[PDB]
């Protein structure tokens, strides 16, 4: 009745699709965002520092304000993403406070 | 006794070919396989609802707490999950409401079947018994109904219509969302003191124009549309003219040349004088006649040369590619004229009217604004939203779709009559079904109550999405409606939610007759098809 | 449910279970189908050493070719567990599951219920055994008929070997069986009866001798070859240096102290050779007339071979476990083990003993005894597979011809058996059994089964199998009515029938008892048996 | 990176889900292994053996799974086999339902898994009053029921057919094992094997079994009344514990050093001829030398015995383990053998050793089995364990439960009443024991082709009005009360079952995580 | 022999060419029988592309999974014939086929050569024929009733 | 079609096993391969044998 030996078991999801459930991915979120927050908080003030960025292609790019450094850094986390995104969006509003 | 002899019928079907019947344990594989993903929609269920990011292949994220729009993008092997996914996509195409519910029933109904099928009921009655369980819920949804509407034209009345649709994506934000989009409808409809005959009706009416920045609460109905778009030629005088006759020209402003490819011919050099100001003389014998009329705005869908740009600067005649040809007609509908792929001349029967059209910055970019104040509009409206990331955007606009499709869901049939939501007509249709199975003697009473404890999920899902416990107010909620009052009784969702008993119209949570009756078709056919099959086969990759 | 348990598994389940304990049994089947019956085909093995074994019994084939299948293991000890005690039946276990399986397969199509079917066999073989008490026959022994043990010599030397073979080593197995019968009738075959290999001229130069056959003789020259009267000697101590449990160095001093002390090692030696002496010395008349031979268990030493050799007497050492538990029953002596006590009464009797040598080796021969209780069968051979061959031949027709002096009945073959089964089973008033229900077809499916042997008799010599036994039907229909009891047979050389009661045909008793039930246990568990699975550690 | 570990952490409520799913496919792969219609099952080892067999226990031994949950699964049925020995395919199958019908609450009402724990001991309290309120007593003394009683579990098997020889081949066994409270060992029991022959035959005899011969041809292979001594050390030459070095001067020393080792087994010989025995088993190896002067006496000398068997000629004929053969008395001399003879069969020899059957220590037997091939040899020895084991109960306690799936559904229909009366929190968990104590029922009548539907509709329906001991006749598929089918099963293996499967859904339930991959 | 001809050849002849055969139609009739009657079983024809289709015609069954034994593709092309024609009773032709081969090497490993089988079947066919012509029913067409039309629709 | 199904029940026996019949000219074969080795006894019976 069957057509062979055996029969391996269908994964739901395709074959190396990342899941998972629990407030462990919440958690890794929010850390992720702390992650991108760190290297934007030495950065506030008038006595701040500046970031320096340098891409794969090789280009300097040095930067205070916090829009073009996530620009530069192409960020695949999409919850490290909505820092990008408001960044832009206030940089495109208001024009400050992009950091902050 | 080392090697098998390797199942001598694999000289039949290739090795690829994977056979999963029945009795071997299909049933089995497949309920229980799908379990995972039907928590997935049952955690995105609710006002409280967690909403799912999903990047797909190419890497554009999107984060939708619906099922139609996730399950679009997963690229699921399975094939008995397919099966619901498209399902979900006919409830989108069609109603565009309804894909949750559609995915937490037709994935119950095989959940709550392990009983049926592990006490050993024949699947052929199963088939029998949803499908008569069917035929009554569909027939007695009818009674159940307190909300028969009969205006439809009014802005408050759509409270109870619009507000719990919003309600459900984004609880937080009500009263703002459903001012755009009832004011948006009532654009939408004309003013007129009895309009029947089922009036036309369709969702390509109100678009949505994404801007980048801004408050949700600073956002605002437009009549017109907005373009990301750069005019060009002179700045309008916004009130001067006090009115504008728009001509919509399918072809671009040339020179007519045929669709064969020809070029110039000159046997002497009389005519190589004369044709640096020939050029300029054809143009103006059919430019020229635009502008005695008065035609201040032109919009070319294909490239404008700059020739034709030239002799409409000096007059100061607004200019508009357009490239794309499906919004194109939407700005016809908004002055109210027809497109002329001839030149011609402009008539005043053809010509529609616009008040204003002004120029400036939303969300730091130049985009041409096309509102306008006491003229008459016919189908034709937009949301403009601000927003602080375009990934919440998305979900904004995919919430004002399912908004309006619920106004073709209405409109389009004669009655889109309300019922009671919150979890208050699922808890009656488990009582109307358990008396109903007690009516017909046979061996398929089995399967009308277990189709009955399916509609379970729908109070208790509000309820753990609330951080409640599923024993306590569940059970004290079958209380209440023993004995109108007893109809009125749903699923509180607050901190004072320890009685469990909250009345429908304080907040007016109500949910359409036409979109349960057609989730619960779609989900019955899901899960007919699915305890149907018994073999699957598949294939090489 | 295996998959998500192993990571890694195979699985055949309800169809494929059935389906490979059927087709892993018609494919064993076609195997040993051609081999079964006299006109059957040869069968030799050759492995990747090169060695070559000739045979047709299905023992040798199912245990020197390594199978995989999980089914023929289980037919494999089935009839190799059946061969090794009875000795005859090992291709009929393999046709009768090779048979009833596939008879019973298609009714498991029809869907009827593998647990009834094999109630109807387990019945069925019950009416077999009433029909053995009923089928067989008495024979008294008293009468010591040779001619009716030369038949049963040829029922299965026929199969085996041509009639060349089987006129000449006949007659072999009969003066070796003749002596097997005594006063206490107890039976007595690994011990009395032995095969031993010698290249030789030719298989048909094998002869019978009466006494033991040994493949040793006298080592030194001068030493006797012929001895006209021997008497032996059975001694197994060891007669040549012993290291003496940690006892250490022979601390010699001075170099005349050295010597002194190595010939030491003869003194106990010389101790034991005293004895011999001692006792050749009540023995002693007629020397040059009569003579004296010592077999050894264990080796002895060369130092003391020129002890016998100056006396002339015999020497034999390091013979086997069995020999020395043979010496008793053909010279009438007894054993001894120590030489401290000795008498004239343990010693044997021989009238002849002779030897004889080709290439390196040598063999001696004894044989012209008073009243040989035990023999020997020297089989003559050309090639390695030839000895093979006479191998399984005289260890098959030794256990079958001896089983019908164990009991006092006999069976005849050539499909008697089987066609009377048919009948009875095919007849027989189901009111009188127990079996109800579906049991209507267990009993046509193994009544049915049985048919499928005798045809492949048939087979082999190339005659239409359905036609052949047309007649066979016809002369049992006129047989019951006619009141005259005869047994049919079926012979290959015209296509009619016979009487194997006149053709000298004949089958032991418990080959078949044996078989039937073997084969009816293996093909029971078999048809129950609906999943196949293969896991565990390594 | 960190320590190893975090490799896909399956936690939450999917990690419970795997292990409810797999604990229902080990109840799945023998589901079909149950009733008196069950199918049998061949495993192939990966060594090159074969397990033919039906019995769930060993079936779970050949197989191999890879998963944590799983395994405590395959370790209940060698709890219910070194327990009692019969029920084992039904310890697994009761599991596996219990672990499944709690899992819906589990996975949707919330209900965490210690509520869960709580409610099952309660039942399980429950199941133990019911269970004894069901079972009737018997008469241990019985021959006419004993034999009724040790078929029950035959039934299931292959040799049913061969029901009527093998209760009295099981009832002489555990009574001869026996002793005169009412302790018995299977260790004593051998398990020796002929292949072929015919099982009508085949018979227990009393005494023991050896696959060896005699030494030397002289010895009498006919004794009437056989006199064994037992023997430890090897009738060879001890070399000591230690090095002898004899440092050798004269040349009389080193025929002397040779002629002492004739003389010293001289000396244990001559002693152990004071009693002038029959039969000398040796546990080690035997002389050449020593073996004559033994055939002088009348002795008769055997190889070497592995000790195993030594133990039970020391039970038979009364005799003791003696090593120290300078303190052999004529007391410790074994006596009272029936009968010495030796068949011959082509496999090996068989020396046969018969007692004269006329307290004291307790007798050993040897039963012998005459199969079809080995594994037949194998099906049956299992059979015999399984068969056996169920005349220990009925003396160990006399309560006797019915079968047939009576006092598994006899618990659920009591718990199902008194769920209504036990309001509360408790009432959904305590509620699900029912329904999987009405299952084994369900796969009995799902062996028989039976529709489950009706005939438990009819069996509650009837259980409370009809009787206690009504259940399903597994060959014809009808309802059949016990008293007149006639098959009972004991009450011991009833409660292990019961005891067995709840406590290990206790133990699975608390699992939260599972993290593969950490070290060895 | 065919080795010496082509060493990259195979051949199987007399009875291994007769197994293929015979199990080739049992294996494709255990699989392919389940469709018939109205009780019978849906499968999904799942293939690389993830296009899911439900049916129980044989013919469009076998059309989408390609077929590797020879002896199948015989049956499958006659399946094609038959579907092609009329439109219907692909089952049919399987299982006939199927049980015609079972039913004949049942009496082909008695000993009896398959012409005469075969012979057989063309006497037991054309025997057929004059109990089909006798065993039909002939209705008068020309009233266009539609009570008849709707149970022949309906079976 | 593109494959046959390489002789079914073949695992019965091991893979390396081979049986010949007298079927298919084998035994012409194996009177054939006695011809290879014999003709290099022609040339050496006789005085003029060739060693
Ligand atoms: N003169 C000032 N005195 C006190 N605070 C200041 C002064 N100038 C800037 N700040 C503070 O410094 C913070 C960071 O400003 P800055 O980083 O320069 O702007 P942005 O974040 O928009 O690039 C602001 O929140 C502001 O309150
Ligand atoms: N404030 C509220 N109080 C009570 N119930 C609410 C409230 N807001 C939303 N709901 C309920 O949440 C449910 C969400 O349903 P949803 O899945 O969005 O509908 P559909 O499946 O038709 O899209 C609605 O049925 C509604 O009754
Ligand atoms: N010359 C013969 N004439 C008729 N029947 C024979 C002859 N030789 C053998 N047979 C039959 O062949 C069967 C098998 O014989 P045998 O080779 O001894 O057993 P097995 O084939 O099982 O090893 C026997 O039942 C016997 O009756
Ligand atoms: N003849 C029968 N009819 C119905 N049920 C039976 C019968 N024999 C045994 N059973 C049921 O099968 C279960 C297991 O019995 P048995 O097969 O002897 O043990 P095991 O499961 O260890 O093989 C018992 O609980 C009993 O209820
Ligand atoms: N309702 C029914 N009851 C009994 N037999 C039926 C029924 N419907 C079809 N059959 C039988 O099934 C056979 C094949 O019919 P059908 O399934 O329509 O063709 P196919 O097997 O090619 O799909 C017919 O010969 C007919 O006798
Ligand atoms: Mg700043
Ligand atoms: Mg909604
Ligand atoms: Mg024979
Ligand atoms: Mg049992
Ligand atoms: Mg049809």
């Amino acid at each position: 009745m069957n057509f062979g030996s055996q029969t391996p078991t269908i994964v739901v999801l395709k074959e190396g699709t990342d899941a998972s459930q629990g407030k462990g991915q919440i958690i890794s979120n929010i850390n992720a965002c702390v992650a991108v927050q760190e290297a934007l908080k030495p950065t506030l003030g008038p006595l701040g520092s500046d970031i320096l960025i340098v891409t794969s292609n090789q280009k300097t790019t040095i930067s205070n304000d916090g829009a073009t450094i996530l620009k530069l850094l192409d960020v695949v986390h999409p919850a490290a993403k909505t820092l990008v995104d408001i960044s832009r969006a206030q940089d495109a509003e208001v024009g400050d406070g992009t950091t902050s | 006794s080392l090697r098998l002899p390797q199942n001598p019928n694999a000289g039949l079907f290739k090795q690829g070919y994977n056979s999963y019947s029945n009795a071997d344990g299909q049933i089995i594989k497949s309920i229980a396989a799908i379990r995972e993903l039907h928590q997935m929609c049952l955690t995105s269920m609710g006002p409280c609802g967690r909403n799912k990011i999903i990047v797909n292949h190419l890497g554009k994220i999107i984060i939708t707490n619906d099922a139609a729009t996730m399950l679009r993008e997963l690229d699921i092997v399975h094939p008995a999950v397919k099966v619901l996914v498209m399902a979900t996509e006919q409830q989108k195409i069609d109603m565009g409401d309804g894909t949750n519910l559609v995915m937490i029933l037709a994935g119950e109904l095989l959940n709550v079947s392990e009983k049926l099928i592990s006490m050993g009921l024949s699947a052929v009655e199963i088939i029998q018994g949803y499908n008569m369980a069917r035929k009554f819920t569909l027939k007695e949804l009818d009674e159940m109904v307190v909300g028969e509407i009969t205006d439809k034209n009014d802005k408050n009345e759509l409270l109870k219509m619009i507000k719990p649709v919003i309600s459900s994506k984004k609880y937080g934000s009500e009263d703002i969302l459903s001012e755009l989009v009832s004011e948006a409808v009532s654009h939408v409809l004309p003013v007129a003191q009895q309009a029947g005959e089922i009036p036309y009706f369709n969702v390509d009416s109100i678009r949505v124009v994404k801007i980048m920045g801004g408050s949700l609460s600073n956002s605002t109905v437009i009549k017109g549309m907005v373009f990301n778009r750069e005019p060009e030629g002179h700045v309008k005088s916004l009130s001067e003219d006090k009115k504008h006759k728009v001509a919509v020209f399918t072809c671009p402003l040339d020179i007519a040349n045929t669709e064969t490819k020809g070029t110039v011919l000159l046997h002497n050099a009389q005519e190589m004088l004369d044709f640096s100001k020939g050029e300029e003389k054809q143009i103006d014998a059919m430019m020229k006649e635009i502008a005695d009329m008065g035609v201040e705005c032109i919009v070319a869908g294909a490239g404008v040369g700059e020739l034709a740009l030239h002799y409409l600067n000096r007059y100061g005649i607004l200019v508009l590619k357009v490239p794309s040809k499906f919004e194109l007609r939407r700005l016809c509908r908004v002055c109210g004229a027809t497109p002329l792929p001839r030149l011609g001349a402009p008539t005043p029967e053809e010509l529609g009217l616009v008040e204003t059209v002004k120029t400036m910055e939303i969300g730091g970019d130049r985009v041409t604004v096309f509102k306008q104040e006491q003229g008459e509009i016919s189908r034709t409206s937009t949301i403009i939203l601000r927003g602080a990331t375009q990934n919440n955007l998305d979900d904004i606009e995919r919430a004002i779709d399912d908004g309006v499709a619920a106004v073709k869901g209405l409109m389009k049939p004669s009655g889109g009559k309300l019922l009671p939501g919150a979890g208050a007509t699922e808890i009656e249709l488990i009582s109307r079904i358990t008396k109903y199975g007690e009516r017909t003697p046979g061996l398929l009473q089995l399967a009308i109550k277990q189709f009955a404890v399916a509609f379970e999920v729908v109070p208790r899902t509000l309820a753990e999405t609330a951080g409640l416990d599923v024993n306590e107010v569940l059970p004290n909620l079958y209380a209440a409606h023993n004995v109108t009052d007893h109809l009125y009784k749903g699923v509180d969702i607050d901190g004072e939610s320890d009685e469990g008993v909250k009345d429908i119209r304080e907040e007016n949570i109500y949910d359409m007759l036409a979109t349960k009756k057609f989730a619960i078709n779609v989900a019955t056919e899901a899960a007919t098809t699915v305890l149907s099959i018994d073999q699957i086969i598949m294939a090489k990759k | 449910s295996l998959q998500l348990l192993n990571p890694k598994a195979e699985s055949l389940r309800r169809d494929a279970a059935l389906k490979v304990n059927v087709t892993s049994a018609e494919g064993l089947q076609s195997v040993l189908e051609t081999n079964l019956g006299p006109k059957g085909t040869l069968k030799m093995l050759v492995d990747g050493a090169g060695n070559i074994k000739l045979t047709k019994d299905g023992k040798v084939l199912l245990t020197e070719m390594q199978i995989q299948s999980p089914t023929a293991v289980l037919i494999a000890r089935a009839a190799a567990a059946q061969d090794e005690i009875t000795g005859d039946g090992t291709t009929t276990v393999v046709c009768l599951v090779g048979e009833l399986l596939r008879q019973a397969h298609r009714f498991i199509q029809e869907g009827v219920h593998p647990r009834i079917i094999t109630d109807g066999f387990e019945i069925a073989r019950k009416e077999s055994m009433k029909f053995l008490d009923e089928f067989k026959i008495s024979k008294t022994n008293l009468s010591n008929d040779r001619e009716f043990l030369l038949q049963v010599a040829r029922s299965s030397l026929l199969t085996k070997v041509d009639a060349d073979l089987t006129e000449v080593l006949t007659p072999i197995v009969t003066d070796a069986v003749l002596s097997v019968y005594d006063a206490q009738a107890d039976n007595l075959d690994l011990h009395m009866v032995e095969i031993m290999q010698m290249q030789h001229l030719s298989p048909k130069d094998t002869t019978f001798i009466k006494g033991l056959v040994l493949d040793h003789g006298g080592r030194h020259p001068d030493m006797p070859t012929r001895v006209k009267n021997a008497y032996v000697l059975i001694l197994n101590v060891s007669l040549e240096y012993e290291k003496t449990e940690v006892n250490s160095g022979f601390f010699y001093s001075s170099a005349d102290q050295r010597d002194k002390l190595a010939a030491s090692e003869r003194k106990f030696v010389d101790a034991k050779l005293k004895k011999i002496i001692d006792l050749k010395n009540e023995v002693c008349g007629m020397d040059p007339d009569k003579g004296f031979v010592i077999i050894n268990q264990k080796g002895i030493d060369p130092m003391s071979l020129d002890v016998f050799a100056k006396h002339n007497i015999l020497a034999l050492r390091r013979a086997k476990r069995r020999n020395m538990e043979r010496l008793q029953l053909v010279t009438g002596g007894e054993a001894q083990n120590s030489v401290e006590d000795l008498s004239p009464q343990i010693l044997g009797f021989s009238g002849l003993v002779y030897q004889e040598t080709i290439g390196e080796e040598k063999f001696t021969y004894v044989t012209e005894n008073t009243d040989p209780k035990s023999c020997t069968i020297l089989i003559k051979g050309s090639t390695h597979y030839a000895l093979a061959q006479t191998k399984d031949a005289v260890r098959d027709g030794l256990r079958a011809v001896a089983n019908v002096l164990k009991d006092k009945n006999i069976i005849p073959g050539a499909g008697a058996f089987y066609i009377a089964l048919s009948r009875y089973l095919r007849s027989a008033n189901m009111n009188k059994l127990g079996a109800k229900g579906k049991t209507k077809t267990g009993i046509e499916a193994f009544a049915e089964a049985l048919l499928v042997i005798p045809k492949t008799l048939v087979k082999n010599s190339g005659f239409d199998p359905l036609d052949v036994l047309a007649m066979v039907e016809d002369e049992l229909d006129d047989a019951q009515d006619s009141d005259e009891t005869r047994y049919v047979g079926v012979d290959l050389n015209i296509g009619d029938s016979c009487d194997p009661t006149i053709e000298g045909i004949w089958d032991s008793y418990r080959v078949l008892r044996n078989a039937i039930t073997g084969a009816t246990g293996i093909a029971s568990n078999l048809l129950l048996c609906d999943e196949l699975l293969r896991a565990g550690r390594s | 990176v960190f320590m190893n570990a975090s490799q896909e952490r399956t936690t939450g409520r999917q990690a419970q889900i795997s292990n409810i799913t797999a604990a229902k496919a080990v109840a799945d792969v023998i589901r079909t292994c149950l009733g008196p219609k069950a199918m049998l099952k061949m495993l192939l080892d990966p060594m090159g053996g074969l397990v033919l067999t039906n019995d769930g226990h060993a079936i779970l031994r050949e197989i191999d799974v890879a998963h944590p949950a799983a395994k405590s699964m395959l370790e209940l049925s060698r709890t219910q086999d070194e327990e009692v020995g019969d029920g084992t395919t039904t310890v697994i199958i009761l599991a596996g339902e219990i672990l499944a019908q709690c899992a819906p609450y589990l996975i949707e009402k919330n209900i965490h898994p210690v509520i869960i724990i709580q409610a099952l001991k309660k039942a399980l309290t429950d199941a133990l009053e019911v269970i004894k309120q069901v079972s009737k007593p018997v008469d241990v003394e019985n021959d006419a029921a004993m034999k009724k009683l040790i078929q029950a579990s035959i039934g299931t098997k292959y040799v049913i057919h061969w029901s009527e020889k093998m209760c009295e081949l099981a009832l002489d066994a555990v009574k001869t094992v026996r002793k005169d409270f009412e302790i018995d060992i299977k260790r004593y029991v051998r398990v020796e094997k002929i292949p072929g022959g015919d099982v009508l035959d085949s018979r227990v005899l009393k005494g023991v079994l050896l696959n060896k011969d005699v030494v030397h041809p002289k010895m009498s292979r006919h004794i009437e009344n056989p006199r064994v001594v037992l023997l430890d050390c090897p009738l060879e030459y001890k070399k000591g514990e230690s090095q002898t070095n004899i440092e050798i001067e004269k040349e009389e020393d080193w025929n002397r050093i040779l002629q002492i080792e004739e003389e010293q087994v001289q000396l244990m010989c001559e002693q152990i001829l004071a009693v002038r025995p029959t039969l000398v088993i040796t546990e080690k190896g035997v002389s050449d030398l020593a073996q004559h002067y033994l055939l002088k006496g009348g002795c008769s000398v055997l190889r070497r015995v592995k000790k195993s068997d030594n133990n039970r000629i020391a039970r038979v004929t009364g005799a003791t383990i003696v090593n120290r053969v300078e303190d052999l008395k004529e007391s410790d001399v074994g006596t009272n053998c029936g009968l010495f003879k030796v068949e011959m069969i082509g496999d090996e020899y068989f020396s046969f050793l018969d007692n004269c059957k006329e307290s004291g220590l307790q007798k050993a037997c040897t039963i012998m089995l005459r199969g079809g091939s080995k594994d037949i040899l194998n099906e049956i020895d299992r059979n015999l364990q399984d068969a056996m084991a169920v005349a220990r109960n009925v003396m160990l306690s006399p309560s006797l439960s019915p079968g047939g799936g009576a006092t598994e559904m006899a618990v659920s229909v009591k718990l199902a009443e008194k769920a209504k009366q036990l309001e509360g929190i408790q009432q959904w968990p305590y509620q699900a024991v029912a329904d999987a104590m009405e299952c084994i029922p369900r796969t009995l009548i799902q062996n028989a082709g039976g529709d489950p539907i009706r005939l438990l509709s009819q069996l509650r329906a009837k259980h409370a009005q009809g009787n206690f001991t009504t259940g399903i006749d597994g060959d014809k598929g009808k309802i059949v009360d016990m008293v007149s089918y006639g098959i009972w099963e004991p009450e011991v293996i009833k409660q292990q079952s019961v005891k067995t499967a709840i406590e290990s859904a206790c133990l699975l339930l608390r699992v939260d995580d599972i993290v593969s991959g950490v070290r060895k």
